[PDB]
């Protein structure tokens, strides 16, 4: 099929269902455009995924889907190259194409799981713009009968973090938002930080929505522990060493053109909650390098 | 800073339970019971055990050889199975 | 005169002349206040005083109000002032706050002059908020054919750093406004930080617009220098330790929308008064001398 249908299949599946990221759908639009092909050689095949994938790139540039995409072509075809029938090869791949699918659905229980027993009783935590595995963490802690308090940020310049805060309020946890600039001053008060993530680099640092560096810079300053909670799927290949290092297809989505995303390094991070584990962010080098089969 | 330990005592745990993390005795060690009344309105806490970061450690000399900090992880790696980790 | 007259002459003198800051203005309705007051007697004078500033910082809510009431009452009143007759001493304090208010009016060319020579040749500079004294300064550097570059922050939740900007524009130096939250990924071009000031404190710390803490931390974070502008008449008595110990009358404005911070010694560099240029140790007994 065509990119005209790869680019509908793509908008009506992230509209139909709104608890769901940008990797999901676009793993689905893949194994879509997979069933739908009629060729009778391999690279063939892989070069029309090649194509399929850049162009799936251009619609929304975040760094999950770029990451997402490489995965799936490269775990998909662990042993393709037997029987000289082309149809046996594509019913294997398929097969593989769903049992990824399968497992990839069952990270955020497990983040959750091991996340919620790090958070005291009576205690203040902060955090900074919306994230749903972050809202998972603190439904399993509130089932757990503990009590806590919970700091917000306005988020500018789209004002998500009210979205968290109103979600928040149906829960009936007691949660309060802050201004922008205020970080600082209400850092004082704050026990520990959780945020979330938007792709994990190969150094250790991450790459989040803008304002988490002053954050955690802050944070810093007054010996206060910083967790992250992240995703297998959102590792990608890169080793920035400043903030001009972040590749410009990121910062601008499509100074005075506001960077949407910016990178936090690995000396001001505690811990790492992914599905793989709880990592130091020493491990990360390691664990990428197996994870990229 | 050098730590000179042998290999059965590394654990598959993390520093998040605390509570029962450290280990409470008598406060007859601190304060004798011949003190009087005054014994009656003041509290007294003996704690044992204590907690270190691992930023303020240098070396490890074990029965193998010295390694860094950052390398205990694998060494659990290939002592045991990520099944086993909670009894 | 009375309460409702004191307050519709210090509106009125507010809103004549938007270039003026509240202390001048508490400063001329109080001489006012002198002129018009009427009795034989040092002590009703005194509380009538007393009960005008206190009603003046009533209605305002700025560090700079009382402290300059404080200062002019301490100021006219240190003469003779024995004599035997009502008359001439009524003269002679007036006459001396005549001359303290000659006096304070002559202060930010100083400080101009002083600071306009710490900038370079072609510097990156980072500011926040409205003030109109860094203004002054930048006006007499670019008297003197130099060339540098401003970043501003929109500064919320009353965006005057667009307010700002609008001003330097007809100083056509390069301008840039970044958000509130960009802070941090902008720090690494800049150079160095100015900022003005509210009032200053006994131990060198200083109590300006919320969010000046966060840009000195990540300015020492990465080793730029920081430079304070102030003036001689918002020195206050006060020694914070904590962001909690300053005072509630300060902090919110006649959720939490807290409208000043304080900031520690340790993370300024230099500071740019009218007395000269003093590091933060020796703010701590110049602020003895100065009230005798």
């Amino acid at each position: 099929m065509d990119d005209k249908e790869l680019i509908e299949y793509f908008k009506s599946q992230m509209k139909e269902d709104p608890d769901m990221a940008s990797a999901v759908a676009a793993i689905r639009t893949l194994l879509e455009f997979l069933k739908r092909d009629k060729g009778e050689t391999i690279q063939g095949l892989r070069a029309n995924l090649t194509s399929a994938i850049e162009t799936l790139c251009g619609v929304d540039s975040s760094v999950a889907v770029s990451s997402g995409g490489e995965l799936f072509l490269r775990f998909i075809s662990l042993a393709s190259l037997e029987y000289s029938d082309y149809s046996k090869c594509k019913k294997i791949m398929i097969e593989r194409g769903e049992l990824f699918l399968r497992r990839i659905s069952l990270s955020r229980n497990k983040i959750a799981d091991l996340c919620h027993t790090f958070i005291k009783d009576g205690a203040t935590i902060l955090t900074h713009a919306y994230s749903r595995v972050v809202l998972r963490v603190l439904e399993a802690a509130v089932a757990a009968k503990k009590r806590f308090s919970v700091y917000v940020t306005e988020s500018q310049p789209d004002l998500s973090g009210k979205k968290m805060a109103k979600a928040l309020c149906h829960l009936n946890v007691p949660v309060t938002v802050v201004l922008d600039a205020a970080v600082g001053y209400i850092m004082e008060k704050a026990d520990l930080v959780i945020v979330g993530a938007e792709g994990v680099v190969e150094n250790g640092g991450i790459i989040n929505k803008i304002g988490t560096n002053q954050m955690a810079v802050c944070a810093k300053a007054q010996n206060k522990p910083f967790y992250v909670v992240a995703e297998s799927f959102k590792f990608v290949r890169l080793f920035p060493l400043n903030q001009q290092d972040v590749p410009d297809k990121f910062k601008y989505k499509a100074k005075e053109e506001h960077p949407w995303v910016d990178y936090t390094a690995p000396s001001l991070i505690t811990l790492l909650f992914t599905d793989l584990g709880v990592l130091t962010p020493s491990a990360v080098s390691d664990e990428l390098i197996k994870l990229y089969l | 800073l050098i730590v000179c330990a042998p290999m059965f005592k590394l654990s598959p745990q993390f520093p998040n339970e605390e509570d029962s993390f450290h280990k409470f005795v008598a406060p007859e060690e601190v304060l004798p019971f011949t003190e009087g009344d005054i014994l009656e309105k003041v509290s007294v806490h003996c704690p044992v055990f204590d907690y270190v970061p691992p930023e303020l450690i240098t070396l490890f000399i074990s029965n193998i050889g010295g390694n860094a900090p950052s390398y205990i992880y694998r060494l659990m790696s290939e002592l045991y199975h990520p099944d086993d980790h909670v009894l």
